[PDB]
């Protein structure tokens, strides 16, 4: 239950940081798209 | 014939480019010699498409296909110091990443169909138990899980049944751990190619308190990757951690999704993260099963490597017995999958 804890608890910080770089990247692909049309 | 092929399809690549110049009908039809002659001229396309530039639309056309519509390959191929006209256009269209697939697919289904679809397929039969007296009599618990596979595999993009699954949630902590784990894939492919917004909507299951659900929520991250090239890699990021996860079952599924999020490519990365498991001589037949039919198939190419790993691995416990076809059903297919096509 301990280890299980750390473990959710690394993933959530990984998928926290993941979920916040697909965002910028999906901000710049769309400000790309909105410049040239 | 097959030295006729060896000759008559490099015979075809002078002709559309040296004499015509449509130098986008010959592309989509020179990978008929990417295999038979060599892997040079199988690189030859992208060679011919980077050392001409006639401005940039005709040629956008043709890698539309190197996209990912064939093969990928090249899809990492180009960045080199901001050298190529467009890169940053290129690479959005070869990656296969967002507004090039799921703005188009949303762009039919909200726009063309309709985006209900709520299970009415295996809710069509409303005409069935008034046929020959009455109903109610079967009690078997598997109908559940094919019900689950039903009405998640018709909700494809961007139908997402949340709060639907209810019973597929309560059935995950109840029985049918093969039906657990098959029923937690129904988010992973209910968002196929929506990677940007799918990996919020399977978090929620990422922190389940069942191996099964967690596992499967690892496969729909998988699952949603399949097929685009995304620069912040989240499917190998969250499933590398999962790999060598125990010696057990969930030993056994945790390499799975990067076995088909990265099956189209060729990274030394992920191979050397799942040779492990399968160069370590261990005795459980279907983790060292479902480990070669990844692996062998990571790359479908000439990977000599894996081949001697999978051999060897094979002739590690397959020769002192005389039994059924499970010792056949997954390590030689991979081997069979590492140089197919």
């Amino acid at each position: 239950d301990r280890l299980r804890q750390t473990e959710n608890r690394a993933t959530r910080c990984k998928v926290e940081r993941l979920q916040l770089l697909l965002q910028q990247k999906r901000l710049r692909r769309k400000a790309r798209r909105d410049a040239r049309g | 014939k097959v030295c006729l092929y060896l000759t008559s399809c490099v015979n075809y690549v002078p002709e559309p480019e040296n004499s015509a110049l449509l130098r986008c009908a010959l592309g989509v039809f020179r990978k008929f010699s990417r295999f038979p002659e060599a892997l040079r001229l199988a690189l030859m396309l992208n060679d011919m498409e980077l050392v001409e530039d006639i401005f940039t639309s005709c040629k956008d056309v043709v890698v539309q296909k190197q996209m990912a519509f064939m093969l990928g390959r090249h899809g990492v191929f180009l960045e080199l110091s901001e050298d190529v006209e467009e890169y940053e256009d290129l690479t959005e269209i070869m990656s296969n990443v967002q507004l090039n697939s799921n703005f188009l697919a949303l762009a039919r289904e909200l726009d063309i169909m309709e985006p209900k679809v709520p299970d009415d397929i295996y809710k069509t039969h409303l005409e069935n138990n008034r046929f020959g007296g009455s109903g109610s009599q079967v009690d078997s618990a598997r109908m559940n899980l094919a019900s689950s596979f039903v009405n998640g595999f018709v909700n494809a993009a961007f139908g997402q049944d949340k709060l639907l699954t209810d019973d597929g949630n309560k059935w995950l902590y109840k029985n049918k751990d093969h039906g657990m784990l098959s029923a937690a894939a129904s988010l992973g492919m209910i968002l196929l190619w929506d990677v940007d917004g799918g990996l919020t909507q399977i978090d929620k299951y990422l922190y389940s308190s069942e191996d099964y659900i967690k596992s499967g929520a690892l496969l729909a991250c998988g699952i949603v990757n399949s097929g685009v090239r995304n620069e912040c890699d989240p499917a190998l990021a969250l499933l590398s951690d999962y790999v060598l996860h125990n010696s057990n079952t969930m030993r056994l599924g945790s390499i799975f999704g990067l076995g088909l999020a990265y099956a189209g490519s060729n990274r030394e990365d992920v191979l050397t993260l799942l040779l492990p498991v399968m160069g370590d001589s261990k005795s459980s037949m279907e983790v060292a099963g479902v480990t070669a039919l990844a692996c062998g198939m990571i790359a479908v190419g000439s990977c000599n490597g894996d081949v001697t790993s999978t051999i060897l691995q094979t002739i590690m416990e397959k020769s002192e017995t005389e039994l059924k076809d499970t010792y056949a059903r997954w390590l030689p297919l991979g081997l069979g999958l590492n140089h197919l096509g």
